[PDB]
């Protein structure tokens, strides 16, 4: 019921982090109603409008020269620093991932089966998943649900294989991450 | 933010001489730092601020101040102290947290260049009463200081500088005086250390 | 003139609640509250960074604030006590840590009205001996008796205030100094050329500008009461 | 490997809302409650690492509210587009039987940043446990949001997640059983 | 370990 027009005002601080804090890139955004008018990136080392409704900002803010070089020194004394506050459990936050494996049909051996390895729970994103029948690496009909973010510092993904399982098969997810110092394993038997 | 340090309450320099004012700080984040003047019956007037964005920070006057973090100090400087110098100098800190904490304050005094010292005691008559005045030693150099009575009714000033811009001439003078009728200027500034020349006028 | 301070001097006697004003015109949403005392700097009262928005500072025990508008922000002792007698300096910043003070409110509390005193003010002219010796000329103003300490001294040469040639003690001394509520007094010396003190034209005054009581104050002694009020003293010029 | 750190502030009019927001890799760290003027850390963990003096935040979401109005004033009160959201509803780890879980409801690609979420178990409402997360940052400048409804699986409990918002023509139902 | 935050600035008047 309420029918009122809505006005919306963002800005990002954005600190760009490569090799570590080897190379720092600063991106300041000033967003009116979803759009962009005004930035400073330290690449360019003053703001510039991104839209004609920016260009006042850009150029009062670019008039103040102390202003500009204090934002220039701000790719070390906010983006380098708080990097440094945070890297022991951002960068560094290591998670174990829950991983187990089961058959998604029931049913005798010499059919078509669908085996799922769900790995669950794990941080960084980073992670390398394969499946081995009997020890041997297998590429093909493996097939995942791809890398998801449950938005509160874990993610999950499931890896699929279809197979026929056979008498003596053993069937073994390996999952590579790291938190763990050699890859994990888990096995499902025929 | 966290702490700055000053050294010292009252702190002297000689006319013309090299101006240095101590400041260190404590900081767990890169700080804003600044340097503030109180000039007698004034408010107060930012010098200088440093913002990360150089070491070697610029103010109004000749007055700079260098960041050196290997040593958390700012100390201010300036290249020869001028008479108008005088005032109090605070330094103050923020980390980055929009409130500036300050330091305890340092008084620069200035020593007067005083080229030809003419100590002296005069006694001044009260331009109402023949029978009230009161005793000014003046015009002793630096290396005189007055001291306080050790007589609780005769009542003695600190030193003070004049500057008489009509002559371009400083000196320094305290005025004693008493209600008592033992009370004389020969012997106002018996407690202090005062020149061995020191005129004393016939009364 | 972005910040302004109301009022600029204040005598209160203790016990009573005291509000000061801050206003200014710069639109800046952060404002703050600090206090000055000889050898402690400034310490932070209060601050505030928008509308009703109320942060303590160091030293926010017996104080508080309002902060109703933009371009106000109010601080108020809340059962003045002596040590709250101070320098009370409000402040603005903008968004990169420039800081605008206002000029400063001169608040002395004091416990009983009864002692508050206006000084009295005598001029006390140049020794025949200085001029003698050196062609100069040295006039003494003594400004006795006042409570509490809080003056202002000033020369006026020939109707006009001069800065030049004067030096004022920068606190005044106690004349009672075993006493927690002794009177006070304050010197200050005035130099001019012999031959400047030698005309007799020349008319030479110390004023003090005393802060006392004010018109809604009671006063039930029987001396004149003792408001806010300039005491002057004068000497003219003498050929001898 | 490369890595990005945000902050992120809005303010919205009418609405008169305001948040302040870190996030790393398209993770929260912390936002502030401006209410209580407190850091509210995503994870315990990070507070005993590292602190943020919350105050700070209400002085930049001042200058917002006053940016607000300069820009609304400058474009001649032009109003925001409504962009409805996307919904999808999901389990941070797999379902198991009598195995307590955690369902989601991602609300995703929308503004301006203000949703109604209702959770609704054999069609009645429910709230029991709930909690929600702030207005999350995308690149785009649209928003996310996280909804969470702690439960214990069954295969007799159905489940929806009804999310309202001015750029839908109807309200979003998105529906989750065990399968 | 203390975050900073960078300051927002004023839009042109």
């Amino acid at each position: 019921g309420d029918t009122r027009p809505r006005f919306l005002w963002q800005l990002k601080f954005e600190c760009h982090f490569f090799n570590g804090t080897e190379r720092v890139r600063l991106l300041e955004r000033c967003i009116y109603n979803q759009e962009e008018s005004v930035r400073f990136d330290s690449d360019v080392g003053e703001y510039r409008a991104v839209t004609e409704l920016g260009r006042p900002d850009a150029e009062y803010w670019n008039s103040q020269k102390d202003l500009l070089e204090q934002r220039r020194a701000a790719v070390d004394t906010y983006c380098r620093h708080n990097y440094g506050v945070g890297e022991s459990f951002t960068v560094q936050r290591r998670v174990e991932p829950k991983v187990t494996v089961y058959p998604s049909k029931t049913q005798p051996l010499q059919h078509h089966n669908l085996l799922v390895c769900s790995v669950s729970g794990f941080y960084p994103g980073s992670i390398e998943v394969r499946w081995f029948r009997n020890g041997q690496e297998e590429k093909a009909g493996v097939v995942s649900t791809g890398l998801i973010q449950n938005g509160d510092w874990t993610f999950q993904t499931l890896v699929m294989l279809e197979t026929v399982p056979r008498s003596g098969e053993v069937y073994t997810c390996q999952v590579e991450h790291p938190s763990v110092t050699s890859p994990l394993t888990v096995e499902w038997r025929a | 933010a966290q702490s700055v340090t000053q050294l010292g309450s009252h702190v002297s320099v000689s006319e013309g001489a090299l101006v240095l004012l101590r400041c260190n700080y404590s900081s767990s984040v890169p700080p804003y730092l600044f340097w503030y003047v109180q000039y007698p019956n004034q408010g107060l007037q930012l010098l200088l601020k440093y913002t990360s964005a150089a070491t070697l920070v610029k103010g109004i006057n000749g007055f700079e101040a260098e960041f050196k973090k290997s040593e958390t100090s700012f100390h201010l400087t300036k290249p020869s102290a001028h008479m108008s110098d005088a005032a109090e100098y605070f330094c103050a800190v923020s980390e980055q947290d929009d409130k500036i904490i300050f330091g305890k304050g340092t008084r620069l005094h200035i020593l007067p260049n005083i080229q030809n010292p003419d100590p002296a005691v005069y006694q001044l008559r009260d331009s109402k009463s023949s029978d009230k005045s009161v005793c000014l030693f003046t015009d002793f150099d630096s290396q005189t200081n007055v001291s306080q009575s050790k007589d609780s009714d005769v009542y003695i000033t600190d030193k003070c500088v004049l500057d008489m811009r009509s002559m371009d001439f400083k000196s320094n003078s305290a005025v004693a005086w008493s209600n008592k009728s033992d009370f004389a200027c020969a012997n106002a500034f018996n407690n202090s250390i005062i020149p061995e020349d020191t005129f004393f006028p016939s009364p | 003139a972005d910040v302004t301070q109301t009022p600029r001097n204040r005598i209160t006697k203790t016990g009573k609640r005291i509000m000061l004003e801050c206003s200014q015109t710069k639109g800046h949403d952060r404002m703050y509250w600090y206090r000055q005392d000889p050898g402690l700097g400034l310490r932070l009262i209060y601050y505030s960074f928008d509308v009703k928005d109320i942060n303590k500072g160091e030293i926010s025990d017996g104080y508080s604030v309002s902060r109703q508008a933009q371009a106000k922000f109010s601080l108020s002792l809340e059962s003045a006590i002596p040590n709250q007698t101070a320098l009370y300096f409000c402040a603005t910043s903008d968004e990169s840590y420039g800081y605008t003070f206002g000029s400063g409110t001169r608040l002395t509390v004091v416990e009983d009205l009864n002692k508050v005193s206006p000084p009295e003010v005598a001029v006390f002219e140049p020794s025949e001996a200085e001029i003698s010796h050196t062609q100069k000329a040295t006039l003494v103003c003594l400004a006795t008796g006042f409570y509490p300490d809080h003056v202002e001294l000033s020369w006026w040469v020939n109707g006009k205030e001069v800065h030049s040639g004067v030096c004022t003690d920068p606190q005044p001394l106690k004349e009672q100094p075993a006493l927690n509520d002794s009177r006070y007094a304050l010197s200050s010396r005035l130099r001019v050329s012999a031959t400047f003190w030698q005309n007799p034209r020349n008319h030479f005054r110390c004023q003090v500008q005393f802060y006392g009581l004010s018109e809604n104050d009671e006063w039930t002694q029987d001396r004149a009461k003792p408001v806010t009020q300039i005491v002057s003293a004068e000497a003219w010029g003498r050929a001898d | 490997e490369e890595h990005v750190i945000i902050q992120a502030e809005f303010y919205l009019n009418p609405d008169q809302s305001g948040e302040f927001m870190f996030d790393f890799d398209g993770d929260e760290i912390f936002h502030v409650d401006m209410a209580k003027k407190e850091t509210v850390w995503r994870l315990e963990e990070f507070g005993r690492f590292a602190s943020f003096e919350a105050q700070g935040a209400l002085a930049n979401i001042a200058v917002d509210k006053a940016n607000l109005e300069i820009m609304t004033k400058r474009s001649n009160y032009t109003p925001i587009t409504n962009v409805p959201p996307e919904v999808t509803v999901l389990t941070n780890s797999p379902v198991e039987l009598r195995e307590p879980n955690v369902l989601i409801c991602f609300i995703d690609k929308f503004t301006p940043p203000v949703v109604n979420v209702t959770w609704l178990r054999n069609g009645k409402p429910v709230t029991t446990g709930v909690s929600e997360t702030v207005f999350l940052p995308r690149e785009d400048h649209l928003f996310r949001k996280f909804h969470y409804l702690p439960f214990l699986p069954s295969t007799e409990d159905v489940y929806d997640c009804r999310v309202e918002h001015w750029g839908l023509d109807e309200p979003l139902l998105k529906h989750w059983e065990f399968d | 370990p203390k975050y900073v935050k960078q300051n927002t600035l004023k839009l042109a008047r």
